[PDB]
RNA sequence: CAGCCACCCGAGAUUGAGCAAUAACAGGUCUGUGAUGCCCUUAGAUGUCCGGGGCUGCACGCGCGCUACACUGACUGGCUCAGCGUGUGCCUACCCUACGCCGGCAGGCGCGGGUAACCCGUUGAACCCCAUUCGUGAUGGGGAUCGGGGAUUGCAAUUAUUC
RNA sequence: AGGAGUGGAGCCUGCGGCUUAAUUUGACUCAACACGGGAAACCUCACCCGGCCCGGACACGGACAGGAUUGACAGAUUGAUA
């Protein structure tokens, strides 16, 4: 019932819009990697999550990635399948919606945590 | 491939390798007219740098 | 030109007055025209550093400050000259910069 | 410094140890009748291989570690 | 290619305290007293004194061939353009780092703290010294840390 | 030390040019600041010398986070044995002293 | 008497600080150190090559301090006065930084200025110098509490951390 | 006698107890609490960790001379181009 958009462009329009308008519609983020370039190490993710995402289980979701390096993104290729996520001692799994776009994968990497749970006791009167 | 792959990554902001330059210390550095030491060898060793107490 | 320049600096006012007057004297040794010594200010440079090496107790420092006091001798001369005057066996800590232009 | 417990994985970081005969003819072949060689080993382009040194091609990729070349057959 | 007036003089004092540490943690054994540096056009000196000159210097002058050969080696001079040169020290008693060295290789030798402590103490005022302040702590004997100060003759403890 | 030994005799000839080097203390270090561009790690270097400390033929005199190498006559025999050669190089200083 | 208080001349009739005793502490620092004492550490090496979370948590008690509660004033802008300094460089790009074009916001290329009282600099500065709505308030004292966007040093600003 | 007045008001490294393993330290009388010259993507890391590597080298005994590294469009996926 209730009505969701990207502001008028959806995944497929932003895979056929250029970067031109892109950019007016990049908030602030994801820009200057273009201008200072993209350095080594950085070929084999893209081609990890196309391989993946190629074969796609019927009634099940695509295979889990193990990611250990937060890796800039400039495309919505991502968006439309699952990846696994880096927690800190294991791999999260999360779902991929239209709220990828316009955010960086590196923002669903939520860990902190306190300590233990008390109040002030015996010890600590004053 | 690590012959190849060693120090990858250019940590130049940071002062791991630049840390003062007596000993494995940090935590107090200045680079005041490029001393790169911390506190402790400076003011054991203030007496050759040329620095005197008259104020 | 033959205005040759020393920039010469030293943490000493006497040890850099006592180089000048040698100087400026072998150079009143010879036949040559010379200013008299530029006193530029004397470079104060400060350090206050914090005593304890672990923090506590009152707060106390230390205020080290370095005088860097700098002398120029131009005279017109050609420089090898100066150079015969200069074999004087120099003050130790006095530094020259030489200048021709 | 204390224990870090490596106590439910392979607490170890030792390399490997491989047992093997002590005749290893995997760069020629024997028992042929031939005082030549039908060159089955790759042609290595690099001066680092002489008679001596040679790959093996399997049916995934050009395997390398010398020169990393490619000589691909999938 | 020049530099600050201030950047080259802190140059000059980092330089003498590397000097004076890598001599005195290399030959306090040999007695090595004191560094001074001096320059000519394009030529450094630099001056050892040491109490023990016999020991500084070496057979054939072969560890100062050494010893140049590791300071050509650190602090960028260029090979067979530096000259080390040692002085005997006129007395003993106008340096404390002299005695102290003394100390320190008359203890490691295994010797009571007070005699040695003593025979300095002798040592200087036979040499016309107007005051000596030897105070050494730590744990003498047993697990306690003691402070000990052998104090001879007077001495001026405050002023410029 | 996955290093090879001919390697390991470049490092006692470029040594054997001298009498005594020093060492930056790092493992890190790519390259050596007198061996620039010789393709001789610095980590390989402190190696080779903490080696010959195991020997027992060579020293250090460490400061501001630098190793200063030693050599005795036994060591320097040693390093002259195994570089298969004559003892006929003799530190080029004593030719320019 | 040592000295204390007033007065005329005089620049000045107590300018401010670093040095500071004998002797000592069981005050803090082994998390400052290539200065170090049996225990876990004997290579199963509390960072060590690579490096992707951590002192970056919410209910409250007078812990140094922060902008204010206003009309001796925040406020259009008129006029114009600073002093210590810090400044292009060893695995140190990045330091200050005089104009054309553009860009409110940071910043692109150049002719150059700087190892230095030569270059910004005459720190034209900055507080104030009261001609503007302001009147006793939730608007202009009080940005303390919202979502978007240009972007420079930053591969990596996720708690728009910082322009 | 009196003077910014911090105490009284929402915003700080850290304090003393305070949600899912790490919000953790050393300093309880000023003379600890804007202190350790302390606003932390990374090295701001003293801290469950996901472990990429031996920077265990060497007297004396080895299946003693065939243990391994520089394998990068790969299916090789827990660092994939180790």
């Amino acid at each position: 019932f209730r009505k969701f958009t990207y502001r008028g462009v959806d995944l497929d329009q932003l895979l056929d819009m250029s970067y031109e308008q892109l950019m007016q519609l990049y908030s602030a983020r994801q820009r200057r990697r273009l201008n200072r370039g993209l350095r080594r190490k950085q070929h084999s993710l893209l081609k990890r999550l196309r391989k993946a995402k190629k074969e796609a289980p019927p009634m099940e979701k695509p295979e889990v990635v193990k990611t250990h390096l937060r890796d800039m993104i400039i495309l919505p290729e991502m968006v439309g399948s699952m990846v696994g996520v880096y927690n800190g001692k294991t791999f999260n799994q999360v779902e991929i919606k239209p709220e990828m776009i316009g955010h960086y994968l590196g923002e669903f990497s939520i860990t902190y945590k306190p300590v233990k749970h008390g109040r002030p006791g015996i010890g600590a009167t004053h | 491939g690590h012959q190849q792959l060693y120090w990858s990554h250019p940590r130049k902001f940071g002062q791991g390798s630049r840390s003062c330059r007596v000993c494995s210390n940090r935590h107090g550095l200045i680079r005041k007219y490029g001393l790169n030491m911390c506190r402790q060898c400076f003011r054991q060793y203030a007496k050759d740098i040329g620095f005197i107490k008259l104020d | 030109i033959h205005r040759i320049r020393i920039t010469l600096t030293s943490r000493n006012v006497k040890s850099l007055e006592k180089v000048c007057a040698d100087l400026i004297r072998g150079a009143k040794e010879k036949n040559l025209k010379v200013k008299g010594p530029v006193r530029m200010p004397t470079k104060t440079l400060r350090i206050t550093t914090r005593k304890t090496p672990c923090g506590e107790g009152s707060k106390t420092w230390d205020r080290f400050q370095m005088r860097i006091h700098k002398r120029l001798i131009d005279l017109h001369s050609p420089s090898e000259i100066v150079k015969q005057i200069t074999s004087i066996s120099i003050e130790p800590g006095v530094e020259v910069e030489v200048t021709i232009a | 410094k204390k224990r870090k417990k490596k106590s439910y994985t392979t607490p170890k970081k030792n390399k490997h140890k491989r047992k093997k005969v002590k005749l290893a003819v995997l760069k020629y072949y024997k028992v042929d009748e031939n005082g030549k060689i039908s060159r089955l080993r790759r042609e290595c382009p690099s001066d680092e291989c002489g008679a001596g040194v040679f790959m093996a091609s399997h049916f995934d990729r050009h395997y390398c570690g010398k020169c990393c070349l490619t000589y691909c057959f999938n | 290619v020049q530099i600050s007036k201030k950047r080259k003089f802190v140059a000059d004092g980092i330089f003498k305290a590397e000097l004076n540490e890598f001599l005195t943690r290399e030959l306090a054994e040999d007695g090595y007293s004191g560094v001074e540096v001096r320059v000519t056009p394009t030529r450094t000196e630099i001056i050892i004194l040491a109490t023990r000159t016999q020991n500084v210097l070496g057979e054939k002058g072969r560890r100062i061939r050494e010893l140049t050969a590791v300071v050509q080696k650190r602090f960028g001079f260029p090979e067979g353009s530096v000259e080390l040169y040692a002085e005997k020290v006129a007395t003993r008693g106008l340096c404390a780092i002299a005695q102290a060295e003394s100390l320190r290789y008359k203890l490691l030798g295994g010797l009571a703290v007070r005699r040695a402590c003593y025979g300095v103490l002798r040592f200087i005022m036979e040499s016309g010294a107007k005051g000596c302040e030897v105070v050494v702590s730590g744990k003498l004997r047993g697990q306690r840390a003691k402070s000990m100060k052998f104090v001879d003759g007077l001495m001026i403890h405050s002023g410029d | 030390m996955l290093m090879p030994k001919k390697n390991r005799i470049a490092i006692y000839e470029l040594l054997f040019k001298e009498g005594v080097m020093v060492a930056k203390k790092d493992v890190h270090m790519p390259k050596h600041p007198e061996l620039a561009d010789k393709n001789v790690p610095n980590l390989h270097v402190m190696k080779a010398m903490q080696s010959l400390k195991s020997r027992g033929y060579v020293k250090e005199q460490f400061a501001w986070r630098h190793f200063y190498w030693y050599l005795t006559n036994e060591g320097i025999q040693y390093l002259r044995d195994y570089l298969h050669l004559p003892p006929e190089i003799v530190p080029a200083t004593l030719r320019r002293s």
